[PDB]
RNA sequence: CAUGAGGUGGCAAGAAAUGGGCUACAUUUUCUACCCCAGAAACGAUAGCCCUUAUGAAACUUAAGGGUCGAAGGUGGAUUUAG
């Protein structure tokens, strides 16, 4: 349980790092709000639903 | 309505391209009909129904050549095979009302 | 009973993926759509040629891969660039697999006048997501 | 007042250098030949190798398929016409000439057919895409149907040798 | 002929580059002649035979064998007020209904000739 | 038959440039993409779907291809081919006194290998009659002859040109209607007495 | 030869949902900025396309299964574009289009006066 | 190879409507005036006439590409009600989807 | 070697029972320009008939316009439905 845990927070901090390297800001400064406008922006799903929306939080809000 | 207005309504009928003779409103008809494109000859009439032949000899060729494998052709076969075997095989010519 | 295309609630053994096991009322809500053109839009026409071509690709590509395929399909006609952007099983050798890749675009891009490029996805199998 | 400058009128190859020849090439690329999937990533050498062999056998199979049936790409939708939808014919379309024929079916069981042809119908013997093709191509046999070809009729003598 | 061909294909086996990213696809794709030329114009493959605008419009050249007064002038009117206004149709679909036209009124002319006018 | 491979989860440092990785409008590829995206319908007690088989995010055009840094070098590559707006054409006053007339273009798109269109080839020349020789008679005459095309307040002539499959040639025929309208006011006849 | 300098452009862009037509525009602003060109944008009314159907083939005239078209609009106001200018703005436009939009170009040209205007013959 | 009648000798009245129209057409525009002389009316009514069937647009009967229905077909796609509601419910065509209000 | 397919015409005609939609059954209605500070005549839709018009090769009907005649009508009692 717990070795799924760590390899989905790696998971999470190496996007993260992809995302504040591909975006151009420091990866310290790259804040969620800053994380969720850049997904809002790559990726434009155009849905009704709130719950259907591409998110990347700590997994400690999926699971 | 007077001579002046007259002369300006059969100058701007030349210019644009009318009649300068007035004419009747069954003789209007005819004009906008060729000033278009009939019905029976435009973009989608004449083409409204695809045509199946060729697709349908593609499909044959691919299921000869062991491509395109359609399930339901396959079930057909099996199905005239196991009535041919139980002893209802396709007619023949010559079986039947004279034979 | 109003019997659409959504699965049976009966018995827990069907595995069921994600795609058609949502209500067909929840499109516009909790899923999407497969194909994707200008033809559904105000304005414009030539939609039956669209559908049309959308079955018949659905056709042949459930036809050339019995059991190769998972779920569906995602089209996405930009102008005039077709790509069938699918999933595929690991299952068989890569080499049938580029074979009946290469042969499917060079016979998309002589036919209907479209260079096709795939890109294919590695899954184990089906996408299931309840055991229901 | 107004300074209206000149026109000008570019192609394709300006803006692929405008565009294509800028973005520069990532580190750990693959070559985009192939796929990007982990399943079908050219990772060593004989798989990309194999790889390119089924993509050429696939689309020499594929142009096989599609020249066999002649009868099923005579149907142009497209107005400008792609100039990529136009099928390959191997088989002469007039039959009563004899050079002619006999060239359609070399370039344009092959060289001796024209050659029998040719001697068949008493056809004439020139001195371009004849010669040079039966000495390239069809070294016994070659050489002696570039040497009757050069006795037949007084040709070039250029291109006979 | 021969020889060029190999030539040719020996050109292209030297200059061969193996293709690196999606730019390269594109650029083969519009080599191939695939796509729309980009710059999206409804001009290519359509300058209908490159008639002007004088033989589309006008169409006074077509009346000679028509006489100038009576219902023959009117109809003649008539249909090219009717052809003038058509852009769906060029300068041969017209020059066809006219040859069609003069052809009715020549195999019928005992018609015309008894239809109170003569068919100058 | 069956193997293992790292994709480029293994292979992408910590600057790797985006636009290097998608130039080409890419689906998203979740195999190679180590973005862990997440969406769909979740349950009570689960999480929802991730990106192994996520057709939904295959549906979703993405724009990765759309690199701000991308975005940037694209600008600054086609400053060459940009010519330069001159400073008397900012108003548009000047603008509009030193070139009157303007000539609508039609440029649609299909999605098919067809790019024919009959409603493309229409034309709208809308020329300001103010800047030109417009005296009193002339002026009536071309109202009268016009009618209710020309707008009296504005001052703007509309007239619908699609009379031919051509741009070039509804622009021509064009200015040769408006040749004809102006003969009007340098060629009378001999009606104007009983105006 | 002189080139063509346009005045304005309506190039506007249609879509089914709202989040992939925010993102186009989001792009095409900031394409527009990046350049020197200072563009406009604003939101016209949407409309909704809609017909009814009928939900089963028999005697069911009681129900009845109605379907939408909902589509959006969001025209660009751009301004001071010359003729090459305007080309590579829609080439760069045209490289990034997506599969399910619509494009309509209506570029209006600049001219003083053609050649027979003043004292032409017939 | 088909398997219907109906749809084939729609889609042959349709080929051959659309290979003679033009003299229908002409018959039609001579037909319809204000004055002309009658000779020239009852000759195309002859020559209108005296043509078989099977060539008429009225005789041109609106059905599905697939299921050759002759009610209730949408002119925008040309198919039948029940299939085209049932794609769109398998969620493949855009835009087309259930009216929620 | 049909219960199959192609060509021409006919099939919606009336002793009689029955459901639904619309119309009105006068000063709440009808007409005239402004849709209610107005005036006037103590009311409307349909058999059938004649002419003509959009498409249709030719109206035995469902479309519309014009014209003398213009049929029970003068607010419904055995039972019911929705807001
Ligand atoms: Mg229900």
């Amino acid at each position: 349980t717990e070795d799924f845990i760590k390899k989905q927070i790696e998971e999470f901090n190496i996007g993260k790092r992809h995302l504040a390297n591909m975006m151009g800001e420091d990866p310290e400064t790259f804040t969620q709000e800053d994380i969720d406008r850049a997904i809002a922006y790559l990726f434009p799903s155009g849905l009704f639903e709130k719950r259907a929306r591409p998110v990347m939080k700590h997994p400690e809000q999926i699971f | 309505l007077s001579e002046y207005a007259f002369r300006m309504s059969r100058l701007s009928a030349r210019l644009f391209g009318e009649v300068t003779r007035p004419t009747n409103s069954k003789s209007m008809k005819v004009v906008k009909l060729f000033s278009e494109l009939p019905l029976a000859k435009k973009k989608e009439t004449y083409d409204w129904y695809p045509n199946h032949h060729t697709y349908a000899e593609l499909m044959q060729t691919l299921r000869f050549l062991g491509l395109y494998r359609d399930e339901h052709q396959d079930f057909m076969d099996e199905q005239k095979r196991l009535k041919k075997l139980r002893g209802k095989e396709k007619p023949k010519k010559g079986e039947g009302k004279r034979a | 009973k109003n019997r659409a295309a959504r699965v049976r609630v009966s018995k827990g053994d069907k595995p069921v993926t994600y795609e058609e096991a949502h209500a067909p009322h929840y499109i516009a809500h909790r899923k999407g759509w497969l194909s994707l053109h200008t033809g559904n839009l105000d304005g414009e026409d030539h939609a039956a040629e669209r559908t049309v071509e959308d079955v018949f690709l659905r056709k042949f590509m459930w036809g050339t891969f019995p059991g190769c395929l998972a779920d569906q399909l995602v089209l996405k006609r930009r102008g005039n660039q077709l790509e069938i952007c699918a999933v595929v099983l690991r299952q068989l050798s890569p080499h049938k697999y580029y074979f009946l890749v290469g042969y499917s675009e060079t016979l998309l891009s002589y036919f209907y006048k479209c260079p096709v490029r795939l890109h294919l996805q590695t899954v184990p199998s089906k996408v299931v997501y309840k055991y229901l | 007042e107004v300074v209206i400058p000149k026109k000008k009128t570019w192609d394709k190859v300006a803006v692929l250098q405008a565009l294509a020849s800028t973005v520069n090439r990532d580190t750990t690329a693959v070559p985009y030949v192939f796929q990007d999937d982990p399943y079908l990533m050219p990772a060593s050498s004989l798989e990309s190798r194999s790889f390119l062999l089924a993509k050429k056998s696939g689309e020499n199979v594929a142009k096989f398929i599609i020249n066999s049936y002649p009868k099923y790409f005579q149907k142009d939708i497209a107005e400008p016409h792609i100039p990529c939808l136009m099928p390959e014919y191997f088989e002469p379309q007039i039959k009563d000439i004899s050079e002619a024929a006999l060239k359609e079916r070399i370039e344009l069981e092959p060289s001796t057919d024209y050659h029998f042809q040719q001697t068949g119908q008493s056809e004439a013997l020139e001195e371009e895409n004849d010669e040079t093709s039966r000495r390239k191509a069809g070294t016994w046999r070659a050489k002696n149907n570039a040497e009757r070809i050069f006795s037949l009729m007084p040709e070039k003598n250029e291109h006979s040798y | 002929s021969l020889w060029d061909v190999e030539f040719a294909k020996q050109l292209a086996t030297v200059n061969e580059q193996p293709l690196q990213n999606g730019f390269e696809e594109l650029i083969q794709w519009t080599k191939e002649g695939k796509l729309w030329e980009f710059p999206i114009n409804n001009e290519a493959g359509f300058d209908d035979d490159g008639s002007e605008f004088h033989e589309h419009i006008f169409l006074e050249k077509h009346l000679e064998s028509f006489p100038k007064q009576g219902p023959i002038r009117h109809f003649m009117e008539l249909v090219t007020c009717g052809l003038s206004k058509n852009p769906y149709l060029s300068v041969k679909q017209k020059v066809e209904h006219i040859e069609w036209f003069r052809n009715y009124f020549n195999e019928k002319k005992d018609i015309l000739k008894e239809s109170n006018i003569q068919f100058n | 038959r069956r193997k293992a491979l790292p994709p480029r989860t293994e292979k992408m440092a910590v600057d790797q440039d985006w636009p290097s990785v998608y130039p080409v409008a890419a689906p998203f590829k979740p195999s190679a993409v180590p973005l862990p995206v997440r969406m769909g319908y979740p349950v009570k007690k689960g999480v929802p779907m991730a990106k192994e088989g996520n057709l939904e995010l295959l549906k979703i055009p993405n724009f990765l291809h759309l690199t701000p840094v991308a975005i940037k070098k694209h600008c600054e590559a086609l400053k060459d081919f940009c010519t330069e707006w001159p400073a008397a054409l900012d108003s548009d006053e000047k603008c509009e006194k030193h070139f009157p007339i303007e000539i609508d273009s039609t440029d649609y798109v299909s999605s098919g290998p067809s790019v024919r269109n009959p409603r493309a080839r229409v034309v709208v020349l809308r020329v300001k009659l103010s800047s030109l020789n417009l005296d009193d008679h002339a002026k009536k005459k071309l109202i009268k002859l016009v009618g209710e095309r020309y707008c009296k307040t504005t001052d703007v002539l509309t007239i619908k040109t699609d009379r031919c499959p051509l741009r070039r040639q509804n622009y021509d025929y064009a200015v040769y209607l408006l040749t004809v309208l102006y003969h009007e006011s340098w060629n009378t006849e001999e009606w104007e007495k009983s105006k | 030869e002189p080139d063509i300098l346009y005045k304005r452009l309506s190039v506007l862009v249609k879509g089914h949902d709202k989040a992939v037509l925010d993102s186009y525009e989001y792009f095409a602003v900031l394409a527009a900025k990046e350049l020197g060109i200072s563009i406009k944008v604003h939101e016209p009314p949407r409309k909704i396309e809609r017909f009814t159907l009928l939900q089963s083939v028999h005697i069911y005239k009681k129900h009845r299964v109605q379907y939408e078209m909902r589509t959006l609009y969001r025209c660009l106001e751009l301004e001071h574009l010359t003729g090459s200018t305007a080309d590579v703005y829609l080439e760069y436009i045209q490289r990034n289009l997506p599969e399910g939009v619509a494009m309509e170009v209506t570029k209006t040209q600049l001219e003083q006066l053609p050649e027979h205007i003043k004292e032409p013959i017939w | 190879h088909y398997v219907d009648w109906r749809m084939w000798r729609d889609v042959k009245r349709r080929k051959m409507a659309y290979e003679y129209a033009d003299e229908r057409l002409r018959i039609n525009s001579l037909r319809k005036n204000t004055i002309l002389p009658k000779i020239l009316q009852d000759v195309a009514d002859e020559e209108i006439a005296a043509l078989p069937r099977d060539s008429c647009p009225v005789r041109i009967r609106n059905r599905c590409v697939m299921t050759s229905r002759p009610r209730g077909v949408k002119r925008r796609w040309r198919l039948s009600r029940i299939v085209f509601r049932h794609l769109a419910d398998h969620g493949q065509l855009s835009g087309i989807q259930r009216a929620t209000w």
